[PDB]
């Protein structure tokens, strides 16, 4: 279920068990044929309880569900991947381009990760291609650096909810630690198909967590790693729910459901977006936007009144890919006010 | 030619080895292939290049073993350009984006090899490098615009499963709408003929060999106006041209 309506019915649903001490796990995946996201979570579960593939009206949402027979809050994230969000993007509007279109949902994949990464005891990362998603670690560094940029608006959001003196465990965290979140999630990855294997991706895993600033960076760390428990899981088509035993068990659960209810919709904010500038765009989209700057600028250089106009045109035509339509007439506007 | 060589020299220059290598002939095709490591890219495009499924492993015509690097190989008046694999930073990235604006602009068709279709990393590199472009407007005979480059996606050391006709239509969809907008680059609209897959068998790529030469589109605006041998005084003109170096530029400044 979606979490924002998740919480608004959440305090009725489980009106009785709202002092159960529970834990909020987010988990990170890609469909696949006859596989989910949470196909691992929900064999954990003996209960199938998220679709083989995202729906349209599932696509950009934490979809949330609450176990209460193991007391944990599952979190799995239907992200950009998703053949029902690609679909989406790509026709919502025709006039559109594709690079606008996927920056919509590449942003909300941003606040998302965002809302997981400051609200789950864990995170496990699901792989299959065997190898570490690399474009995922920048998501993860692009996402630590939106929650640098507002740790603060959050953290004061935080205190109006009363949750920053709500304890998520046993860890002290210092206020620049604690600014924005309530726990550093541990990080598990879990792939899918020998002891010195699992090793060599343990090591692996961490250096290449350490090259995004995502471990060892103190109070600036997005996530932290276990100590001596294992963090790397290799799958076969049960080892994996006794890999998830050991991390859930090495952590006494603490945090009430009844203030996880009211995190979850404290943190509705972060996926709104309402703590934002305006007018924020990709890295991709600033690209964009200032090499067609710079393809205007050459052309009114080009001009610099017939002759001067099929040449400023022509070029346009040859290196401007988006908005092709629209900075070709934008453009005959521009020597038309130089013809004065 | 006995195997491949290599198309260019150090820092990104064309080598000088390879223009006594082409024939006056404007009946030439150019088929690039891009694609991650692991994929075996180079070991298919050997394939297309006329290579039998029971030949030894000395006798393939790509054998991959200088940060850039592309291999070039021409049997008949065909040409096939193997790139070195996409994957540090910044670097990696416009290194990558480099090699692939240059070989979206210089080929008929390009080869996308991964085990990841539908891999969204991979069209945004591949729809992103197709606004690095120059402008080769003195260059004479005048080039063709509007031209597209053919693009056909493979996916290598796949599943039974990756083979079902829903599963194929479902990702060849994905493709078509990742394209619809699209200026320079074009994808088929018929079923089965934009992603294939092969599970890693020659009778396939025979057909494929056949089939990479129909939608071809001439590089300049008058039929038959540029052989071979110019065609590789385009690609000189496409790594000096300053409209394509600043865009560049702009694409590093903008991932730091």
């Amino acid at each position: 279920m979606d979490i924002a309506k998740w919480v608004e019915h959440a305090r009725t649903c489980y009106s009785t068990q709202l002092d159960t001490k529970i834990k909020v796990i987010g988990v990170i995946g890609k469909d696949y044929p006859d596989h989910g996201k949470g196909d691992n979570i929900n064999c954990y579960l003996r209960e199938n309880v998220f679709p083989v593939a995202a729906t349209e009206d599932e696509t950009c949402t934490i979809r949330g569900h609450f176990s209460e027979d193991d007391q944990i809050l599952f979190l799995v994230m239907n992200g950009v991947d998703d053949v029902a969000n690609i679909r989406k993007c790509l026709k919502s509007n025709p006039k559109s381009n594709y690079f606008d279109a996927m920056a919509e949902s590449e942003c909300q994949q941003i606040r998302m990760l965002h809302f997981l990464f400051i609200s789950c005891h864990f995170i496990i990362i699901f792989e299959q291609t065997s190898r570490i998603d690399l474009e995922l670690m920048r998501f993860l560094k692009k996402v630590n650096s939106a929650r640098i940029q507002l740790r603060k608006k959050i953290n004061q959001r935080l205190v109006a909810s009363d949750l920053r003196d709500v304890s998520f465990n046993n860890r002290i965290l210092s206020s620049a630690e604690s600014e924005g979140r309530m726990v550093v999630p541990r990080l598990l990855i879990a792939f899918q198909r020998y002891e010195k294997l699992e090793k060599n991706l343990d090591n692996q895993f961490s250096d290449i967590l350490k090259l995004y600033d995502l471990i060892d960076c103190g109070a600036s760390s997005l996530c932290q790693l276990n100590e001596t428990i294992p963090v790397v899981h290799l799958l076969n088509p049960n080892s994996f729910v006794k890999f998830l035993e050991d991390n859930f068990r090495s952590e006494k659960n603490e945090i009430s459901l009844e203030n996880v209810i009211e995190l979850m919709n404290c943190l509705q904010c972060v996926l709104d977006g309402d703590l934002e500038e305006k007018h924020e765009k990709t890295a991709i989209q600033t690209f964009i936007k200032r090499i067609q700057n710079d393809h205007m600028e050459e052309a009114r250089r080009l001009y610099t009144h017939l002759m001067r106009f099929n040449e400023a045109t022509h070029y346009i035509d040859s290196v401007v890919g988006v908005n092709s339509r629209e900075a070709l007439s934008q453009l005959q506007a521009q020597c038309n006010e130089m013809w004065q | 030619m006995k195997e491949s060589v290599r198309f260019l020299t150090d820092f990104g220059e064309i080598s000088d080895a390879i223009s006594d290598l082409l024939t006056s002939s404007p009946n030439f095709n150019v088929i690039s292939a891009i694609g991650p490591q692991g994929a075996g890219k180079s070991t298919l495009l050997s394939m297309l290049a006329g290579n039998n499924s029971r030949q030894m492993y000395r006798e393939y015509v790509f054998r991959p073993v200088q940060t850039i690097q592309i291999d070039i190989y021409i049997v008949n008046h065909q040409i096939f350009l193997d790139c070195q694999p996409m994957y540090d930073d910044s670097t990696a990235m416009s290194d990558t984006l480099r090699l692939t604006a240059f070989l979206l602009y210089v080929s008929h068709t390009v080869l996308v090899v991964s085990e990841t279709h539908y891999d969204k990393v991979i069209i945004d590199t591949l729809r992103v490098a197709e606004q690095i472009r120059p402008y080769l407007a003195i260059f004479r005979p005048k080039l063709a615009i509007d031209r597209k480059t053919n693009l056909v996606f493979i996916k290598t050391k796949a599943s039974s499963i990756d083979l079902a006709p829903t599963v194929i239509r479902e990702r060849e969809e994905l493709l078509r709408l990742s394209f619809q907008d699209s200026r320079w680059l074009k994808v088929s609209q018929e079923p089965f003929k934009t992603l294939i897959v092969l599970e890693e068998f020659d009778e396939q790529i025979a057909e494929l060999r056949e089939e990479l030469q129909k939608n071809r589109e001439d590089f300049t605006v008058e039929t038959a106006a540029m052989d071979e041998k110019k065609w590789l005084d385009m690609c000189r003109e496409v790594i000096r041209d300053k409209t394509l170096h600043k865009t560049l530029k702009e694409y590093q400044r903008a991932m730091t």
